[PDB]
């Protein structure tokens, strides 16, 4: 079928580089005031 | 020769040495004399 | 006969071992010439052989499917040879030399430099404890039927629980 | 006759005055480079920088790629270079979230506003400048 | 920061504050020892944790503890 | 003034301080309390710059000392000639030499170790040698057994003159601190006394007793008919009859027509065809040449008369403007500090024996010693393991110099001084060059097994898909092969075969072929690059921040080796010099294994082998390398399990030794690995259940028992560890060669 | 206990936990801690000496006489 | 409090010194008196000449500080040694002597901080301070 080739590559490149953004970011953020 | 080599003579290392030199000796003249004994 | 072995007098893969052992030797043999310093080393070689496995089959061994000998430690005296003889023996010299090691320790520290008698033994006494300690198994019992064998407990420190 | 001296005549400071680190030729490069020219607003910083790595992403890729060898070696490799530019601007853009959380300055990399006009540019920038370099690539045979 | 701690055991030596590379110990006066003085920590904060009081103390046991918690600046010795 | 100044009986003859084991020292001279003190006694027995304060008495302890040495080196000289007298068959190896297996040692028969006296050939049983000594006494040109037993008695007597020498000069009549000092004299009669007049004697040597012998024997003449050195030497008209320039005397030398001696004064080059060795008359020739260089440098440094140089002068007017004071204050250093001159002297001798190791294996310089293929792999590998060892010793004493002997009074804008003042940058600068040449060098590696697992060679860095090749590499391999036509015209032959030109053969066996270089050969020697390049950065920067640190501003307080500086900043483990040598050995230990695994499987695949009439050349593995050098995989497989072979293989054999020394090894290597993990803390707490139990039964020593400290812990997992390493490398080595060479 | 006695340590924490050391002096008046008693056997630290209070000691052997 | 305009040792530079966070975060000064103009070793890598007279140094650590100082003390025998704290705003804290003298000289102006009413061994267990905000010490 072609839902390796759809879902492989979301799930292992675009899905883990947003999660890896998104952890940097929050533990980067600062204390609220 | 005197109490200070006697004394040296009898210091841990040179001991052990002469001691073990004298027990793989008497090991290695055993096996010469009665050699391959696997059992008694 | 236990455990399907078989004695090593009436082993064919033994019998086998030796020829092999032998024939690899006097292959070896054919380097060198009569009556050379080799030849005749090669020689005691081949004797030696041939007397250690006649020796391994008078002596009782037990030869398993490989053709070695097995040695049997379960307690039989028919194979007592093996483990328990050897066993006392090793027993009888190692509390030897801990009875020696043990009753030089306790003459050391009465000593006025007991630190420096650690390191530099007094040889004339160390020997006497050195003989002094074939008779441990009753020496060692004497000592503990009079307390002298064992420290209390609560003279030993030990650590915070 | 000494040559290397204190930095901005402090010993204390943890550099010294080397030829290498002072010279006149390194301030001018340096000082003339567009992340650190005067003048330059934060869009035009990033977009300098933007073309500039662009164009010469592509040719590793181009050259070396696994299809180097084949009929669309230089689309891959562009497509490949658009890929890494996309990679980068994402990082630049968490890199200001990271950083910049609160600012309301502006015109300065070092406020929000100031790197996101910066990302923006080098994002713009990259893009032309692999774009060019493919149309260049195509067309080598004008050099 | 880490917190350091003077048990009643103290036999005022002054080798602790010697041993301090930090300035986070100094002797005040005390009535228990002989000597008149104990160690005592106000600038705690300082503290980088090597335990060179601990080192140097000679005590069975150390009256002088340091007990190792929160990491700072200065606890890490971060000259950047 | 340069003079003779020394103390008469400046120590007396007496057991007392044999008897007190802990003399040296001021902290051991109390007596021992706890198991430490054993072990710091060995620790602090050579530390002589702590046991005393006195330059003179320091200098004193360590000329005794090094007569000493003298005297065991004397003693290994003297087993060597002695075993060759007694217990070898170099009588038969000189009548055969290619045929006969080197053997000079015999084990005695007691637990049937006597199949270890394998068949050596000659009608001898005993263990093969891979020491090359047969092949050094036949360029000696020793042919009998009474010589080598005459030269045995000899360095025992020399042996003996050492012992009476260090003891004279230390309890009799001892030099002082100013003659210790006369720098300008030593090195004047080191250059123009040690080494040009042992050149000089070395080739009077050659060109009187080597070059006949060896003429003679290479023509055909047996050992037995050979004419005796007494009677060549002189025996004019023989030698005449040899080399005919002989008859003309020492007038073509007085007077300067030096060309008449061009028959035993050669520059051949290349390899003697018979013995596939370097010519005996060009290593006179060279050995001449070099007596005569030295003999002319040693007469550069200033003594008692007004001529000479002097070595302050010549170091401080080298300043320039990026320097600042330049070289001032470093004769004084190296005057007064015996550390720094033994970091100086370690680094040279280490990277001689390295040098000394590419030389001999590229130009045989023994005859039958290229063939012998145990030997060259032997000498190659064990020199390398010595240059290594000598470089980190030269590490660690340049770091001991900068923690005791450093002084900014002396080095004040000195360049020690400028040094320190830009550590930071040196060491950040060598960390990229670090970082950049192991990511490349070994992504090459991993890329290639990537690809090749993917089943994509065409993606690959071989060397017919991407390929790397060595251009400046074979650009000098090919002005080497043409040199001896254009820039060095009297030369007939290359210096090496390595380069280019013919293939070199003795009987069957190839002595030298040339070695080509190509993609692997790249990508190893950039492994190597990067090897040498984080190896230096280790050492480096403990000799640098041997002083302080960014951590540990008074780093120097603690001293050269300290176990740390507390828990404290984070942790401050192995912020020690000390424990910087201790990870650098690590670095070197993988730098050398790789350097000689490099050079077994290049040598075996493409340069060691038979070569038939037809001219059909047949290597040992085949010339796998060119290909499967490539990636790890095949460094694995082809190298390791498929030369493995040979050593699993060698159970009841003569080789048998060489297995049980690979497993081993195999287990000292693992033992290493408890001390370079655990810590003390856990291994005291399990003493004292142990003590616990001894005093449950009162025996608990009055040397109370400890963990070995920390620094003691590192020491003893390191030594396990290097011990295990080298010697697996060792029985792999022996036993692969030996089985098929 | 007494100048010249062998007391032995019953402070848990102590190195010397449930051993014999010879009582060297006593202070009088303030010291929390004032027997102090000597041993042949050093600590991991080194130190063969170390204060203790009268409590944390037991008699089990007068000095000589 | 602090001058911030005593000459300062002659040194040619280094790379030990403070970087981007001293002068951002703190940086620290120590300032002491010389006899004579003679040659030392900063805790940082280089060796300097302190000056005849005064004498003012900056540095990036009290760890720094401590061991200058006690470098001074235990060589030249100079226990003038005073340390501050510079903050970004400027505002200077004097530090190390804080009473005036070292700390290893007893002062009656001194409160214990920090000091415990009982032995080492009395602390409570883990257990009895579980599920609470305070420690066993
Ligand atoms: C934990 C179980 C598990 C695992 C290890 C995998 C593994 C795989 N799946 Mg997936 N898959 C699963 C369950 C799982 N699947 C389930 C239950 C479904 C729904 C029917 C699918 C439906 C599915 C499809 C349709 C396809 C794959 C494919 C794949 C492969 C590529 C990865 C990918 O992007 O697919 C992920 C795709 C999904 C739809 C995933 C759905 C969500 C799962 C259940 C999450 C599991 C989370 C786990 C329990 C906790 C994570 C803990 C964290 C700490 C890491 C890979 C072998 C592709 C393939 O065959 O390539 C050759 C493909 O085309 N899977
Ligand atoms: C701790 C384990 C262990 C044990 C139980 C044994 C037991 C034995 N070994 Mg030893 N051996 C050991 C470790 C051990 N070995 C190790 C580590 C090595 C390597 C060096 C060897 C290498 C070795 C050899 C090479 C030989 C022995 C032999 C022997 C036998 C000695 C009997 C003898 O001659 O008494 C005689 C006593 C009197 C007459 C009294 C005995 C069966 C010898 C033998 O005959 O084996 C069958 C023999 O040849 N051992
Ligand atoms: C693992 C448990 C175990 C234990 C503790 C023992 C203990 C003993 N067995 Mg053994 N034995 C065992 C398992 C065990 N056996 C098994 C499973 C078998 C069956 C194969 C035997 C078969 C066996 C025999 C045939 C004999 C012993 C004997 C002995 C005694 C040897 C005394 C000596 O030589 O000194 C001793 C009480 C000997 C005995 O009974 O001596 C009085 C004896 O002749 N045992
Ligand atoms: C570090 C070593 C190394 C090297 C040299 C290469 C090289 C290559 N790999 Mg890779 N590879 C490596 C490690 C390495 N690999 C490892 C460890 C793995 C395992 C994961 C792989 C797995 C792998 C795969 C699976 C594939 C490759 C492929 C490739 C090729 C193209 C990759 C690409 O697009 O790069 C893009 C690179 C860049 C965009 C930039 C590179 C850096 C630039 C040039 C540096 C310039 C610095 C400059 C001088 C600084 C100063 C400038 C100033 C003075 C102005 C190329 C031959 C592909 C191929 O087709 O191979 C033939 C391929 O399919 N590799
Ligand atoms: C021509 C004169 C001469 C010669 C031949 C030597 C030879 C030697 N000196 Mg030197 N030395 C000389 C003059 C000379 N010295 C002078 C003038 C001084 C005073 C300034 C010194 C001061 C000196 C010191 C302080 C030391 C040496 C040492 C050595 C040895 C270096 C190691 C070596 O290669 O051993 C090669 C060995 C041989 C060739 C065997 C022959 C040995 C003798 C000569 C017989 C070597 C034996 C070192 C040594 O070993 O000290 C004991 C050493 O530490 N020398
Ligand atoms: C220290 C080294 C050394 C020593 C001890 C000798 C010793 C000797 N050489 Mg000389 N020789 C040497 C180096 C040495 N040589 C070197 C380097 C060369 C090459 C230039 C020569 C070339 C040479 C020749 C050509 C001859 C000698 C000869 C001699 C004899 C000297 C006769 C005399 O004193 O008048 C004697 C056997 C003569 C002799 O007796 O030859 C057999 C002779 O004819 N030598
Ligand atoms: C010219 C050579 C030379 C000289 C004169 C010295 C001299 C010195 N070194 Mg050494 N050193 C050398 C080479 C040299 N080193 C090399 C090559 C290295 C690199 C490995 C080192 C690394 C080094 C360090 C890291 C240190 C020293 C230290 C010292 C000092 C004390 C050494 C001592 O007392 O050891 C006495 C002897 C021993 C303790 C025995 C050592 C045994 C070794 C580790 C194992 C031997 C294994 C054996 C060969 C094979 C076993 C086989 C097995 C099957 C049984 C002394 C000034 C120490 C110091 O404080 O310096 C001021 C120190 O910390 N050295
Ligand atoms: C296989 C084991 C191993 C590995 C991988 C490393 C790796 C490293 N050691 Mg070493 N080290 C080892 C064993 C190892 N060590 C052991 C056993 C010890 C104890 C003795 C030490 C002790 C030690 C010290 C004391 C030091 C090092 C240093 C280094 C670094 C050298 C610089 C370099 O080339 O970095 C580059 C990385 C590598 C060579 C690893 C493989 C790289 C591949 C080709 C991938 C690279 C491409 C890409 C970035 C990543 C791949 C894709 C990924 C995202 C999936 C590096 C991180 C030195 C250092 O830090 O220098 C800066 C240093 O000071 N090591
Ligand atoms: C300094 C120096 C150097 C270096 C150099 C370099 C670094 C270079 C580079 C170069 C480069 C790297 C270049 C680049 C260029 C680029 C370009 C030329 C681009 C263009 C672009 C464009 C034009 C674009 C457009 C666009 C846009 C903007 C957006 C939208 C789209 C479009 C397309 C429209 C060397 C080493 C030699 C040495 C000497 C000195
Ligand atoms: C195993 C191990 C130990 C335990 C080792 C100890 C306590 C020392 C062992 C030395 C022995 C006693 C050497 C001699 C061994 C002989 C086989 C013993 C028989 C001879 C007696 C007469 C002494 C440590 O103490 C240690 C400390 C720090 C880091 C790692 C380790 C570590 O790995
Ligand atoms: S026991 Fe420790 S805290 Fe008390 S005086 Fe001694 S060193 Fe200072
Ligand atoms: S932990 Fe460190 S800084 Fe704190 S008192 Fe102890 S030695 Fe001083
Ligand atoms: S394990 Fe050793 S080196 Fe590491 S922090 Fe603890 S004491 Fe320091």
């Amino acid at each position: 079928s072609f839902l390796p080739s759809i879902l492989t590559p979301l799930v292992t490149l675009v899905f883990p580089g947003l999660c890896f953004a998104l952890f940097f970011v929050l533990i980067e953020q600062d204390e609220i005031a | 020769m005197s109490n200070d080599l006697l004394k040296y003579l009898s210091t841990a290392p040179v001991l052990l040495t002469a001691w073990m030199s004298i027990t793989a000796g008497i090991i290695i003249e055993i096996q010469r004399f009665f050699p391959d004994s696997l059992s008694f | 006969d236990v455990s399907g072995l078989t004695p090593c007098k009436d082993s064919a893969v033994f019998k086998r071992r030796l020829d092999g052992s032998v024939k690899k030797l006097n292959s070896r043999l054919a380097n060198y010439t009569e009556g050379t310093p080799a030849y005749i080393a090669l020689e005691q070689q081949i004797e030696q052989t041939k007397a250690r496995f006649a020796k391994y089959g008078e002596k009782g061994l037990l030869c398993g499917a490989d053709g070695l000998p097995h040695l049997i430690a379960d307690g039989r005296l028919d194979h007592a040879g093996e483990f328990i003889i050897p066993g006392f023996g090793f027993l009888y010299i190692a509390g030897w030399i801990g009875w020696a090691g043990r009753s030089y320790l306790q003459f050391s520290k009465k000593t006025d430099k007991p630190n420096e008698n650690e390191i530099i033994i007094n040889v004339p006494v160390a020997l006497g404890m050195m003989a002094g300690a074939f008779i441990w198994p009753l020496a060692a019992w004497k000592e503990l039927i009079d307390g002298k064998l064992l420290v209390p407990g609560d003279e030993i420190t030990v650590s915070p629980r | 006759s000494e040559f290397v001296k204190p930095f901005n005549n402090d010993p204390f400071v943890g550099n010294l005055s080397t030829p290498v680190t002072t010279s006149t030729a390194t301030k001018l490069y340096l000082g003339n480079l567009p992340i650190y020219r005067k003048g330059l607003s934060p869009l035009m910083r990033g977009l300098e920088v933007g073309m500039a790595h662009g164009y010469f992403l592509i040719g590793p890729f181009y050259i070396l790629g696994p299809l180097r060898n084949s009929p669309n070696a230089l689309l891959v490799g562009l497509f490949s270079a658009y890929g890494l530019i996309i990679i980068l601007t994402l990082a630049l853009t968490i890199y200001g979230l990271a950083s910049f959380q609160d600012n309301s300055t502006g015109s300065n990399l070092e406020s929000s506003k100031g790197w996101r006009s910066f990302t923006s540019g080098f994002t713009v920038g990259a893009l032309g400048g692999a774009s060019v370099a493919y149309v260049l690539l195509n067309n080598v045979s004008f050099f | 920061s880490h917190s350091v701690r003077v048990y009643d055991t103290c036999i005022g030596c002054t080798q602790c504050v010697r041993a301090c590379p930090c300035d986070v110990l100094e002797m005040v006066p005390w009535d228990g020892c002989k000597a008149g003085q104990i160690a005592s920590a106000p600038r705690a904060e300082d503290c980088i944790g090597c335990k060179r009081c601990e080192t140097a103390c000679p005590t069975d046991f150390l009256s002088v503890r340091v007990y190792l918690g929160s990491e700072t600046t200065r606890s890490l010795g971060l000259s950047y | 003034k340069v003079r003779v100044i020394v103390d008469k009986d400046p120590v007396a003859t007496s057991f007392e301080k044999w008897a007190q084991p802990g003399h040296f020292s001021r902290t051991l001279a109390k007596g021992p309390k706890t198991t430490t003190w054993i072990w710091n006694l060995h620790a602090d027995a050579h530390d002589f710059d702590s046991q005393t304060s006195s330059l003179e008495d320091i200098s004193r302890k360590i000329f005794s000392a090094h007569f000493g040495q003298l005297a065991i080196i004397f003693l290994w000289v003297s087993q060597a000639y002695f075993h060759g007298a007694r217990f070898s068959n170099y009588s038969a190896w000189l009548q055969n030499p290619t045929a006969i297996k080197p053997s000079a040692q015999v084990v005695w028969p007691i637990v049937g170790q006597e199949i270890l006296n394998g068949d050596v050939g000659g009608g001898f049983s005993g263990v093969q040698i891979t020491s090359g000594v047969f092949q050094m006494w036949r360029a000696s040109g020793i042919t009998n057994e009474t010589e080598l037993y005459w030269t045995a008695m000899g360095g025992l007597v020399m042996s003996a003159l050492m012992v009476f020498a260090g003891w004279f000069h230390y309890h009799k009549a001892a030099p002082k601190l100013e003659w210790f000092q006369n720098v300008e004299s030593m090195m004047n009669h080191h250059l123009a006394g040690l080494l040009g007049l042992g050149c000089l004697s070395w080739s009077g040597h050659q060109i009187h007793i080597s070059l006949p012998i060896n003429k003679l024997l290479d023509a055909g003449v047996a050992p037995q008919e050979i004419p005796l050195p007494h009677e060549l030497l002189f025996n004019q008209d023989l030698m005449a009859q040899l080399y005919p320039s002989f008859k003309k005397g020492l007038l073509p030398f007085f007077t300067l027509n030096w060309s008449e001696y061009s028959d035993f004064l050669t520059f051949k080059g290349g390899l003697n065809p018979i013995t596939g060795s370097l010519w005996l008359s060009d290593t006179a020739h060279h050995h001449l040449a070099l007596a005569v260089l030295f003999i002319f440098a040693g007469h550069m440094y200033r003594t008692n008369w007004g001529i000479g140089h002097s070595m302050k002068e010549i170091l401080e007017a080298h300043k320039g403007p990026l320097t600042g004071e330049g070289h001032k204050g470093l004769y004084e250093i190296l005057t007064t500090s015996w550390h720094a001159q033994l970091a100086i002297n370690l680094a040279m001798m280490g990277s001689l024996s390295i040098i000394v190791a590419h030389h001999m294996y590229a130009m045989p310089p023994y005859p039958y010693i290229g063939v012998d293929y145990p030997t060259q792999l032997s000498l190659f590998t064990h020199h390398m393991w010595i240059g290594g060892f000598c470089i980190c010793g030269a590490a660690a004493h340049g770091a001991i110099f900068m923690v005791r002997d450093y002084s900014p009074v002396q080095s004040y804008n000195n360049l020690l001084d400028r040094v320190l003042r830009h550590r930071d940058a040196i060491i950040s600068h060598l960390n990229w060059v670090c970082i950049f040449l192991g990511t490349h060098s070994f992504g090459f590696y991993i890329h290639n097994d990537t690809m090749r697992a993917l089943g994509r060679p065409q993606d690959m860095f071989s060397d017919k898909a991407i390929q790397l090749q060595p251009i400046f590499a074979k650009w000098v391999q090919s002005l080497h092969t043409l040199a001896p036509g254009s820039t060095a015209p009297n030369a007939l032959a290359t210096s090496s075969y390595a380069f280019g030109g013919d293939v070199v053969a003795v009987n069957g066996k190839i002595a030298m072929m040339p070695i080509t270089l190509g993609t692997a050969d790249f990508m190893v020697h950039h492994i190597h690059a990067f090897t040498i390049h984080v190896t230096v950065l280790i050492l480096l920067k403990g000799v640098l921040f041997a002083r302080s640190s960014r951590l540990i501003p008074d780093k120097a307080n603690l001293g050269f080796r300290f176990p740390c500086d507390g828990p404290g900043r984070g942790g401050t483990c192995q912020v020690s010099a000390w424990d910087h040598i201790f990870l650098g050995l690590f670095w070197m230990y993988n730098c050398i294994s790789v350097v000689i695994f490099h050079f077994s499987w290049k040598m075996q695949s493409d340069v060691w082998g038979t070569i038939s009439s037809s001219g059909k050349i047949s290597h040992v593995t085949g010339g796998n390398f060119a290909n499967s050098a490539l990636t790890i995989n095949g460094w694995l497989r082809d190298f390791l399990w498929s030369q493995a072979s040979q050593v699993i293989q060698s159970y009841g054999s003569a080789l048998s030794a060489y297995g049980l020394i690979f497993l081993g090894a195999h287990f000292i290597w693992a033992f290493s690995l408890m001390f370079l993990f655990s810590g003390r803390g856990y291994w005291q707490e399990l003493i004292e259940s142990i003590v616990w139990a001894h005093n449950k039964l009162k025996l608990a020593p009055a040397i109370q028992p400890r963990a070995l400290s920390i620094t003691q812990g590192r020491a003893v997992g390191l030594a396990h560890y290097l011990l295990g390493g080298i010697g697996t490398t060792w029985s792999f080595f022996l036993a692969r060669i030996i089985s098929v060479g | 206990i007494s100048r010249g006695s062998v007391v032995r340590i019953m402070r848990p924490e102590s190195y010397w936990f449930q051993e014999c050391g010879s009582v060297a002096t006593i202070a009088k008046g303030g010291d929390r801690y004032p027997v102090v008693v000597r041993f042949e056997k050093v600590n991991y630290a080194g130190v063969a000496t170390n204060n203790f209070a009268m409590d944390e000691l037991v008699e089990v052997e007068a000095p000589p006489a | 409090l602090l001058n911030l305009q005593i000459p300062s040792p002659t040194f040619g530079g280094s790379t030990g010194g403070w970087l981007r966070a001293a002068e951002i975060e703190e940086k620290y000064a120590i300032t002491w008196t010389s006899k004579k103009e003679q040659i030392f070793e900063m805790p940082t890598s280089g060796a300097a000449i302190m000056q005849k007279g005064e004498n003012l140094l900056y540095l990036a650590k009290k760890e720094q500080c401590l061991a200058l100082g006690t470098q001074l003390r235990t060589l030249f025998k100079i226990s003038d040694y005073k340390i501050y704290r510079i903050f970004p705003n400027s505002e200077v804290q004097y530090l190390h002597p804080k009473d005036g003298v070292f700390p290893e000289k007893l002062n009656e102006g001194r409160v214990g901080v920090g000091n415990i009413g009982y032995s080492i061994g009395k602390n409570p267990n883990p257990v009895n301070v579980k599920f609470t905000g305070k420690n066993t010490f």
